[PDB]
C-alpha cells in the first residue's frame, strides 16, 4: 500500500493515481506577508472535494507566517519548502506535518543533529522530494544526493519520521513507488526502510 | 548471477529501439559513471515499440542502483520521459509471463 | 575522511579554479553523480607554484578517486598527468610526509 | 621496487625513467609476412645499447608469424597484441612472454577458463594495458573495465603470470606506479596482488 505525499499539477496528480494508492495533492503557497484567511480558506475548502487528502506548502522567508498559518489550524497538512535555516528551523519548532527538503538550493544539507532531535519531539517528518534531483545537473545531482545522505543518517538515528514524494509540479517529474524507493534505497535506506517512507509513514500522517 | 528488469516507457511521443538501447547508456554513464557503469554491467535487451515496453540486464547486486538510473532519467532526443519499472527477475522467462504478457509479448 | 596530495604534470601551469573543476569531472564520469556521492570528494588546496595539491575523501572510497584522477587526460584543452604522492589520515601528516617536498 | 614493463615512445620512456625502477622500450612491430631478420636483429642490438631490456610486440593477423618469430630466439622480450583470438590462442601455445590485452577492439573478454589453463602451464603472462582505457569513451572505457574484470578473475583463479602497464605510445599515456595499481585495485585485484603486477612478476620476467 504505497502513498503519494506530495504532488503540485492536476496533470501529476491523476498520473501518480494509477501507481499509487493515495495521492495528496499540495497547493504551493508563496509568502511574503499573512494570506487572506477566508480566500484560502475557500480554496482549501474546494480541494478537499476536488481531490480529497489536500496539503499546503509554505514558500516563504518570513518564519513567522509558519508561526500563524500553523495557529489558523486549518483542514489540511502543513507542509513547509525547506532551504532557508530560519524556515527549517521554525518549521520543526512549531510541530508542522512535514519539512520539505531541508536542502533545497543550499550549498549544505542545512540539518543536523539538533534539528533531528526537535523533529523527533515534535513529530515532524521529513519531505525526500525527487524534483529537485531530475532538474539538477549532474554536478548538483551528486551535491544533493550527499545532502541526503547526511538527513537520512540523521534521520534514522533520531526515529525522525520522513517519507520519500516526487514533489511533482509536472507530470513529467511523476515517478512510481518502486522507482521512488530507489532514491531511498541508493541514499542509504535498507529496503523494509524505503518501503515504509511510502507505507507506514505515510499512513501515520494522514 | 544477473537480473532483468522489465519497464515501461511514457513520453511525448513513441520511441524507437535505438533511442532506448542509448539512453539505458547514458543514465548509467552520468549516475554511475563508466566504472559503476562497469560493476553493474547494464544490457539492453530489447524493446516493443508498439507497448513501449522493454527488458534491461544487470548483475543482481546493482538493480537498484540501475533502476535509480533509469528514474533520474528526464530527456532522450528533446522530447520529455518516464521510466516505469514494472518488475524484476532472475530469468527473460519469468520475466515476460509476470509483467509483460500484458502488453502482450 | 582521508587526504590524497597529487602532482600534476601538464603542458601549462594550471590554477586553482582549474582543478577544483577538474576533480569533479574525473569522479563525475568515473562513478558519476551517485558514486561521486558515496565517495564524497572535496578540494582543499593547489599550490601553483610547485603544481601540488589535497583532495578529501571518504576512507573507503580512495582507489575509486586515485582510480579517477589516473583515468584523466585533459583540462581545458590541454593534456595533463595527475600523480598521487600519497595518503594520510589527516593534512598535518599529508603535508609533512609528501607536501614538504614541494612547499608548503 | 617496481617495473614498466611496456613503453612505446622515447619520450615517453624516459619519463616513466622518472618514477620507475625499470622501464622496458618496446619495439611496435606491425606485420603480414616474415620480416628481414638482419634488418630487425641489428634494429634490436641498438635498442639494447639505447634502452638495456628490450621487448618486441608483435601486432599481426597471421599466427604463424609467431611461432615464426619466437624459433628465431630473438634477444628480447615477446609480447603479443591481444584481440583476435587466433593470435590470443597460438600466442599462449608458442609460450611467448607475455600476451598484451586479449579484450583489444573486441566485443567480449577474448578469454576464457581454457587460455587461462595454458598460459599458466606455458608460463605467459597477461599485459593489463591502461592506453586502450586513456583513448576510450565512456561506453568504452566502461567495457573495457567489464572484460578486464572476468580477465583478472580468470588470471587470479589459475595462478597465471600478469603485469599492470601504461603501453604508452606517448608521454601523455604514462602514469607512476601507484597511478597504475588504481587499474589493478578496481579491476578487483587486492593491494598485494595490484603491487606484485608491478613488483613480483615483472621482475621474474626480465
Amino acid at each position: 500500500y504505497f502513498v503519494e505525499m506530495d504532488v503540485r499539477d492536476e496533470e501529476a496528480h491523476e498520473l501518480a493515481s494509477d501507481w499509487f494508492d493515495e495521492v495528496v495533492f499540495t497547493k504551493k503557497l508563496v509568502l511574503e506577508d499573512p494570506p487572506d484567511w477566508g480566500s484560502l480558506k475557500e480554496e482549501l475548502k474546494e480541494l478537499r472535494g476536488k481531490y480529497g487528502k489536500v496539503a499546503l506548502l509554505l514558500v516563504t522567508r518570513k518564519p513567522s507566517l509558519i508561526r500563524e498559518v500553523k495557529s489558523r489550524n486549518l483542514k489540511a497538512l502543513l507542509y513547509v519548502q525547506g532551504g532557508d535555516m530560519r524556515i527549517n528551523r521554525m518549521a520543526i519548532e512549531s510541530g508542522v506535518d512535514a519539512l520539505i527538503s531541508p536542502w533545497f538550493g543550499r550549498k549544505d544539507p542545512g540539518f543536523d543533529h539538533t534539528l533531528a532531535g526537535m523533529a523527533a519531539r515534535r513529530g515532524v517528518a521529513i519531505g525526500f522530494s525527487l524534483s529537485p534531483l531530475l532538474n539538477a545537473n549532474p554536478y548538483g545531482r551528486a551535491q544533493i544526493l550527499r545532502f541526503m545522505m547526511k538527513t537520512w543518517q540523521l534521520v534514522k538515528k533520531y526515529r525522525v519520521p520522513r517519507f520519500i514524494t516526487s514533489s511533482a509540479e509536472s507530470r513529467w517529474e511523476v515517478r512510481g513507488p518502486r522507482d521512488l524507493m530507489s532514491l531511498g534505497i541508493n541514499i542509504g535506506m535498507e529496503i523494509p526502510e524505503a518501503r515504509a517512507s511510502l507505507n507506514f509513514y505515510p499512513r501515520t500522517i494522514v | 548471477k544477473n537480473r532483468y528488469i522489465a519497464f515501461q516507457v511514457i513520453g511525448e511521443r513513441p520511441f524507437k529501439k535505438d533511442e532506448i538501447k542509448k539512453a539505458v547508456w547514458e543514465a548509467s554513464l552520468s549516475a554511475l559513471g563508466y566504472l559503476g557503469s562497469a560493476r553493474a554491467k547494464p544490457w539492453f535487451i530489447k524493446f516493443d515499440e508498439k507497448s513501449q515496453t522493454g527488458i534491461v540486464r544487470v548483475d543482481r547486486k546493482h538493480v537498484e542502483e540501475l533502476r535509480f538510473a533509469l528514474t533520474m532519467l528526464t530527456e532522450i532526443n528533446g522530447s520529455k520521459v518516464i521510466f516505469r519499472t514494472l518488475g524484476v527477475s532472475g530469468t527473460i522467462k519469468r520475466l515476460k509471463r509476470k509483467f509483460l504478457a500484458e502488453y502482450g509479448w
